[PDB]
């Protein structure tokens, strides 16, 4: 049915129910995609729990669905309706972060690549901007390892003993005692060899004063 | 960094790092809710083998 | 270790590491805290500058 | 920390590391030792071969 | 080394490393310490900044 | 210290590091050997090949 | 290297590195001193500070 309308609150009516049907509502930029590549993107989105709709002003009407319920996803109490020219609306059960990654990694469809750029994503009271959605995975991995090391270092240093820390605690206390004893030149079975090494090197250096 | 310590805590006690568990741990520490940071943390850690990450210890 | 993650979580947000706060965070993670372990940790932490000690190993 | 240096003292001189000997050593140092910390180290040291641990280092 | 552990125990609880303190700790460990071993340690530890040695342990 | 240099002087010359040689060298350097200190060095050296130690010390 | 070890022993115990003291320790180690070597050594060590040499060699 495309001989004519284009009808308002037949198209916006349908889009209405649609937005109310899915937990995750994104605005995407479709302008970079030729018709067939976009068609392939639509198929992919369908196979992954969602769908894409293209329209213009009747898309603005995130308002009628927001009104028909309780939120702040619309025009009204929202931010800066991230809509642009040739924005489409993509409704999905995919988590907003998953959606963003999905769209980034599926430019499908010679080595030219094109896709859908996310403008903003609404879920349960919050609008997610691309800067929030764009996760630095290595940063999270690094921070996780840093936090683990902080806990390990703290526990060892205070001698809080756990299977993870007990051997390092024993070795640290021993190394502390051995290092202090060698520095003080105090003779034990455990320190005599490093001490003789110091004394031998002192002899070697001292001998260097001879002509 | 409270999100990462909350995750490590949960992992160390055999609990799933999900929004509910993360929120409860953070709340108990008097931390105000930040849905975007909670959800981002969960997304970042999805599919991540935490035990492997930890054994690589750097 | 879960007691230490709980302590560093509190510390990251400027919350005091005491028995009450440790117990609250641990219970929120779904565990019954062992009083002796909380007691020992708080004692192990007396006089400790956490910002400094979290930072060296080898 | 003090409990480990006491355990290592005991070990070096061939004494068993437990509650009674650890307590006596710390008291002799002029402090009131924390029972919780003594007990945790004793427990943590079950099955630990201290000589092999030291030799496995530096 | 039994002498050294006695010393570091003292240091870790903020007690002066002198002949008397060393002797008491060692006797509590259940040994009769050699007096010359005790004074040699005290003398050697003179001028040695234990904390700086400990922390800057190359 | 003096017990080590006395020992190394004897080694460099082919003399045994025993109580008699150590005392004799020490006395000749104007110091009164202390038996426990002599014995601690001798015991510390038991089973130690000094040539092999020194080979790796430069 | 016995001449240098002798110098080091004397130094470690605050004795002057002169002809008489070197010969006495060498003699105690069964060494018959060579006057020429004794002279060369004390002359070579005039001015040099042994403390810093010991420190730099460690």
């Amino acid at each position: 049915m495309a001989h004519v309308a284009e009808w308002k609150k037949k198209e916006v009516e349908e889009l209405a129910k649609l937005i109310k049907s899915y937990p995750v509502i994104a605005l995407v930029d479709v302008s970079s995609m030729p018709a067939y590549p976009l068609s392939q993107m639509r198929r992919l989105i369908r196979e992954n729990g969602g769908l894409l709709r293209v329209s213009r002003n009747t898309l603005i009407e995130l308002a009628i669905k927001k009104a028909a319920k309780e939120l702040g996803k619309p025009e009204l109490e929202k931010l800066v309706e991230y809509i642009d020219r040739g924005a489409g609306i993509l409704v999905t059960n995919m988590n907003p972060f998953k959606l963003y990654k999905f769209l980034q990694q599926n430019r499908q469809p010679q080595p030219l690549e094109v896709g859908l750029d996310v403008l903003a994503v609404y879920e349960d009271g919050i609008v997610y901007t691309p800067d929030v959605l764009a996760i630095d995975e290595q940063e999270y991995i690094d921070m996780l390892q840093k936090a683990y090391m902080h806990a390990f270092n703290l526990a060892v240093n205070i001698a809080y003993p756990t299977p993870e820390t007990i051997e390092a605690i024993i070795q640290k206390a021993f190394l502390n005692a051995k290092t202090v004893a060698i520095e003080a030149g105090y003779i034990t079975k455990e320190t005599i060899q490093d001490i003789i090494g110091r004394a031998f090197r002192a002899m070697l250096l001292l001998a260097q004063q001879l002509p | 960094m409270e999100y990462v310590y909350a995750a490590l805590l949960l992992h160390s006690v055999g609990k799933e790092i999900n929004e509910e568990n993360l929120k409860a741990v953070l709340q108990a520490a008097g931390v105000e809710p930040e849905e975007a940071r909670i959800k981002a943390l969960v997304a970042a850690l999805e599919g991540v083998n935490i035990d492997e990450v930890i054994e690589k210890a750097a």
